[PDB]
């Protein structure tokens, strides 16, 4: 999820809000 | 590449209040 | 054998944050 | 009796844990950086005394110690686990010990201990009697059922501890499993195994499978369970497990369903292109049998047919397309088939049928759907298109029939009967369609013939197909081109899917002859079939021949300088290889080069059609000893001392000798040298030596072949006169 | 006279002599000569084989593998220059592998006017040597006589006179030498110089009427200088008058003569048309003209390949066929080929032709003669022809259609608007009868939107485009299936959505209005759009809708994206060249690009950590910020910095400035400078102060202005005597001793430098103080 | 309600015209 | 993102509410 | 002839039926 | 050429039949 | 690859007679 | 032409009875 | 040139 998106690849703060609420 | 906890502080970074629910 | 113990613990804190953030 | 919770980022939501003994499920109190201890001074929760899954617990600062907010909690049964953790502990800043005094067992999982910078009293517990398996555990950075105070031990239904021994209305919680104040073993009918730890009634499971009409709960193995185990389908009375909108654009559309039956809502459909259609989508789609809803198909384009919908049998209309429709069709271009409604039943139940601008598909399977639907009489005025709608598809209602076939091998006669309209002006060609295909999985316009006439007219159109590859099956069929009539349009006719093969005619070469002379009598001929192999190729009609050496080679002086030598009707030996494309051959000469001639049968008995030829050539290997000389070494000595030698040659040799090398030298002297060609050996018979030095020579003698050099012969040894 | 036998052409004779017969009484090879592969020719077949009459060849000569033939001066004794006219890769003669010739023997072979000699292999080939080609040649320079019998020295080259060397041909016949002032005209047999228009050499001397041979020109028995008119220069050797090409060109009616530059052609040069009464290439009206005429008077055309034989074609004189089905480039590529094609003798057929829309990319097409006619005696064909929606913009391509009908069948996409422009501008109207033209299968999948859809009222977001438009009704309304709009990206303007009906139910003032809002887009970009009508076709005539303009919407220079890639490279200690890409979606005319910056301080722990422990594992490296607007650049680099200290950088992209600046979100990077050299290096003195115990205290000025910070200090003591021991000194350390403090050491002479050790690396030992303290005995 | 109308499916006026008085 | 997409949602009910105007509830 | 019909180009049964009787 | 006409008389034998065909192959 | 002068004889043994016309 | 063919590649009598008559 | 030499001969 996250891991696949935010630490294999990387993030935008974009693909993080999809992580807020 | 944001990863172990440095990931986890980026996250309430981003978040910063309430962040992820649970519904 | 200590860098498949070294992946086990990530694997773990690979599916720790999988599962928490919705 | 309590769910699972995760209480976040303040301690507000840990007061609906107030009257809360178990909890069912899972707790996770977690990133609660404004907790302060003063917060869990006045915090506590001793009625819960089991959790069913685990515990987590991560950056909770102000929590100190947990023996004041549940000092009672006895048992995490680990019916969840967390990465086989029923509790992680991870991070927590503040927690300087566990305190859980009636920690007594955890039957399934492990325990997760990291980070915890504070953490002590973490070698005071012993987790052997907590856990049956502490080797999982990860702390870094009266059997089961326990004892009352004097240690008297409980009932083998309690587990860890008791309020009074033996007694399992007295445990403090149940080893197995609950039932009304008692620990009870199992769950004794009508009480279903509810949720690994109780036992509940049927109107329980009943009523929450109700108000999720949320895991509608159902029954199987004497357990109220959310869903039904493999194979299994609830059965709706009493829920028991007996044994069996959404636009679709794309293959990835269809994936999603993927596997579905019954589809309680409606489709929409507008799929314009792509790979594996309607192979992928029957492998994701066919599966559906019921749709509560309607269905919509719109502007979808590259598909012919819903046939790949093999099961779908049912349309509720539930769910009505506006205009009370369960079924639209829009701007479906190249559909030409709805199903084969000679096979596929299809029932819809509600609404009508939309039937616009879809200009492959015939009126015929419109009336089979309006028959087989039974919406037959539901349709109106321009529910369904007339003039949009199948008038391009030309509607063959005959066949055309083939008179005669002829095939040649690249090139097929057809003939086939002349369709007239009655109109006959209108007839404006004759459209044969075909294709390759060696299964039978599944464009030529010709013009009219004369018509002109019909005593006994062979205006037969004819057709001779020409660039075929030869024995291929080719599913063949002809189409009537006609005019649209300003009538009732006479539909024409279309002729029949024929597969015709082409003829097991002469194959091609056959393919890589790759000749290996792995002997000096054995060369491995191996090959390929022939690219166009042209029918069952029955044997590899392989010839060779011996080719002997060279004439000129007998006849050239190879003493002189410039010796620069390589080192390599009628009836053939022959073979038909039946059945193999590769061959070693026997019985061969060593050193020397033969030509071999392959072709392949694809018939031997009658008139055999035979392959053309496939020439290749090839040498043996060398014998050894083929080129070392055999017979003595004759001297003859003169009285002037000519010495003349002689020797029997090499009988056998490695295809031809091409000269001779003679070794000389004298107790004194050293090796000088003369050559020996092969009209100087068959002139002279040998050698000659012509008055030489005295003291004794010594004489060895060599063949050099074509393939190399046969050995030296036998030291020699004579002395000439020295006449002092 | 100098000519007195035929002109015959250029001839091939071949593995037989009795093809050479017809060169019985010819003069002048019109042409080359190749007298080659005459593997069953023996010299018994060339001993009662010559032609002398022949004097001149326009081109070349080729001799390969003729058997039996030994010497050329039987077959042709006579010969004297071969023209060069067309040369045999810049050979007029190429000898090779010629078997059985010995010699040449063309003792009357004087000059080659253009051209080289090729003699190879020719394995018993002598006299070579004995021939004078540079008296032949102009340039003998590119000639190849090797690999012969005259290289490997065995040739018995004996001329009749049995380095300077005599000239022969034979054994019987010399080379024949004219005087320097014989030039190339040659000579008679005394030696006088020829005419000065013979070439080589003459029956009597000056004379252009009794010369052998032309030097540049023949007319009349007469060696001319030039062809005068009426003469035009035929093949460069000769005059002839206009009939002559005439009439030949009647006989191809082959190379259909034609005339230019006082020539007989067979085609025009560069840019000219030939003028069909009298031959003439007069310039074309760009492009040159190409009559393309076809093999069988017609060609299909189903492919690019199948146009690019095509290409370049003016006028066709036969007909075409066309059955292209798909393909990259096309109508493209095909107008490249086909577009500039203007008339066709024949008809044209378009049968199944699939993929394309249009015929507007035959730009040029505006003849059709319809001579070759399709059967039921059309000009023109179209069957099977589906996506095509239009023939041409008839309101631009004007067209003839001389003969013949118009098929018109089975297409089910081109309206019979256009046929009827068609009609009109062909002037083929009254001439189709009925089913030449289908009317039910043929546009009727079009739909024909007679009417135009229009927008009320548009708003744009930046990712989102409301529009509004007029609710289109049918007259029978239940027939309105919905809207269709359509749109696509186009940053040219070089050129889907179906909406349902709105609610009719009124219409008082009703905003029945459907209106339409996008909503994923790219923020600031052009869009073609336009809406269709959704109706029914009518049972009755049927009502053809609407259809919205394509419109070409921009969304809106909105906050741009990320400006890709800041790389901030710090090439000084106060330099750093700040780089990045534009935004993924720059969103606008990128006015400038907002770069912020700010110094980051060094962390406050390492002001108070006790580096002489050893684990002291070093790292060796409103309010407004000073900022920059990088009007249209996307570099940066930053100047007025210090030495050796870490910043935090902002990067945004401003597409504008002045009315409340609409700037991208931020693109942050943080990177430190260079240290300076001697910002570390130790400024003022080393004090020691020595007690009476002999506790030394020492004292320095620190590096008042350091790379960044100092993390502690290092001092060397070693005696005359002792070696350097040590003893550590921090930031505390110094902070608190005020400097260092030693506590009593050994007597003997000490000697102090001092090293600052920073975050960058270590300032430079200070230079060695000299103390000494009480020795107490001595 | 209007989110998930007009906001995880797609509103036209008329759907937004029940979110007007 | 319900924000940006009720962020329309105001400036749609605005164009389709009008001088009618509209009651508008975002969150959750 | 034929051949610059059948051989170079395509014929039918009816430019073939030219080379019958 | 040798193949092309090698069929036309398989072709004209088919095309022909009993009314026969005069055929030329040579150049 | 039937190269150089070997190309001649490899074509002459096809050929044999007539060989190669020139219309 | 023949030596594209037959000489850089390599032909069978079939590919050199182009270059009979 | 050998090159270019059958390739203009051979038909």
């Amino acid at each position: 999820g996250i891991v696949e998106q935010c630490c294999t690849s990387i993030c935008s703060l974009y693909q993080l809000e999809n992580y807020c609420n | 590449h944001l990863c172990g906890s440095h990931l986890v502080e980026a996250l309430y970074l981003v978040c910063g209040e309430r962040g992820f629910f649970y519904t | 054998k200590e860098l498949e113990e070294s992946s086990f613990r990530k694997t773990f804190e690979d599916y720790l944050h999988n599962v928490v953030f919705v | 009796v309590c769910p699972g919770m995760d209480i976040r980022n303040n301690l507000t939501r840990l007061h609906e844990l107030e009257n809360c003994s178990v909890i069912e499920g899972h707790l996770q109190i977690l990133l609660m950086f404004k907790t302060r201890p003063e917060d869990f001074r006045d915090l506590s929760f001793p009625k819960l005394i089991m959790i069913t899954d685990y515990l987590l617990l991560f950056r909770v600062y102000g929590l100190e110690s947990l023996k004041d907010l549940f000092p009672n909690l006895t048992v995490i049964r680990g019916s969840r686990l967390f990465f086989n953790y029923a509790l992680v502990i991870f991070e927590m800043v503040h927690l300087k010990e566990l305190g859980l005094y009636n920690l007594m067992n955890i039957t399934r999982g492990s325990v997760r201990i990291e980070k915890n910078n504070e953490l002590c009293y973490l070698a005071t517990i012993d987790w052997s009697r907590i856990l049956d398996s502490v080797e999982d555990n990860y702390i870094v950075l009266c059997k089961s059922h326990g004892c009352t105070a004097e240690g008297l031990c409980c009932h083998s239904e309690c587990l860890g501890n008791c309020s009074q021994p033996d007694d399992p209305t007295k445990c403090v919680a149940c080893r197995n499993f609950y039932l009304d104040g008692r620990c009870v073993e199992t769950c004794p009918p009508p009480y279903y195994h509810f949720q690994d730890w109780r036992c509940v009634n049927f109107s329980f499971c009943q009523d929450l499978h109700h108000k999720c009409k949320c895991h509608q709960y159902v029954i199987h193995n004497n357990k109220c369970i959310p869903e039904c185990p493999s194979g299994y389908t609830m059965n709706s009375s009493n829920l028991l497990c007996t044994p069996c909108e959404k636009t679709i654009d794309s293959v990835t559309s269809a994936q999603e369903l993927r596997g579905c039956t019954v589809i309680n809502g409606s489709l929409i459909i507008n799929i314009r292109g792509g790979n594996n259609l309607a192979a992928e989508l029957e492998a994701n789609l066919g599966l559906i049998e019921e749709i509560s809803g309607y269905l919509k198909i719109r502007r979808s384009y590259a598909l012919v047919s819903l046939s790949f919908f093999r099961k779908l049998r049912l349309i509720r209309g539930e769910t009505l397309e506006i205009g009370n429709y369960s079924f639209y069709a829009l701007d479906n271009q190249n559909l030409r088939q709805l199903w084969d409604w000679s096979k596929h039943n299809l029932t819809i139940t509600q609404g009508k049928l939309f039937f616009h601008y879809n200009p492959k598909l015939c009126l015929s399977e419109i009336h089979k759907m309006e028959e087989v639907s039974g919406t037959k009489g539901r349709q109106e005025r321009n529910d369904i298109a007339l003039k949009t709608n199948g008038d391009q598809a030309s509607c063959e209602n005959e066949l055309l029939k083939f008179s005669y076939i002829r095939t040649s091998f690249d090139k097929i006669l057809l003939r086939w009967e002349p369709y007239w309209p009655p109109d006959f002006r209108d007839l404006l060609g004759f459209m044969l369609f075909y294709k390759e295909a060696p299964y039978q999985n599944v464009v030529v316009d010709i013009d009219p013939p004369l018509r002109s006439n019909d005593p006994k007219s062979q205006n037969h159109p004819g057709w001779l197909m020409r660039g075929l590859k030869p024995w291929t099956q080719y599913a063949i069929f002809v189409k009537t081109l006609v005019t649209f009539s300003d009538e009732r349009r006479t539909y024409g006719a279309k002729s029949d899917i024929i597969y015709v093969q082409t003829d097991a005619t002469n194959p091609s070469v056959p393919l890589d002859p790759i000749s290996v002379s792995n002997s000096s009598s054995q060369i491995i001929l191996k090959w390929k079939p022939p690219s166009d192999p042209n029918g069952n190729i029955t044997h590899y009609l392989v010839f060779w021949e011996r080719q002997a050496e060279d004439s000129e080679l007998f006849e050239l002086d190879y003493c002189l300088k410039g010796l620069k030598l390589p080192s390599r009707e009628e009836h053939r030996p022959f073979e038909k290889v039946v059945n193999k494309e590769s061959l070693v051959i026997s019985g061969l000469r060593h050193f020397t080069g033969y030509r071999i001639e392959l072709q392949a049968c694809n018939q031997d008995t009658p008139e055999e059609r035979c392959s053309v030829a496939a020439y290749v050539s090839a040498r043996t290997m060398p014998e050894a000893k083929a080129d070392d000389i055999v017979g003595p070494v004759t001297h003859e000595i003169f009285e002037n001392n000519v010495v003349h030698l002689m020797w029997q040659e090499p009988k056998e040799p490695n295809g031809l000798i091409v000269l001779y090398e003679v070794s000389y030298r004298r107790y004194g002297d050293e090796e000088l040298h003369l050559c020996v060609s092969r009209k100087h050996f068959a002139l002279e018979r040998g050698c000659r030596l012509r008055g030489l030095s005295p003291g004794n020579y010594s004489v060895r003698i060599r063949a050099t072949s074509l393939a190399g050099n046969g050995s030296w012969t036998e030291p020699t040894y004579f002395y000439v006169t020295d006449y002092l």
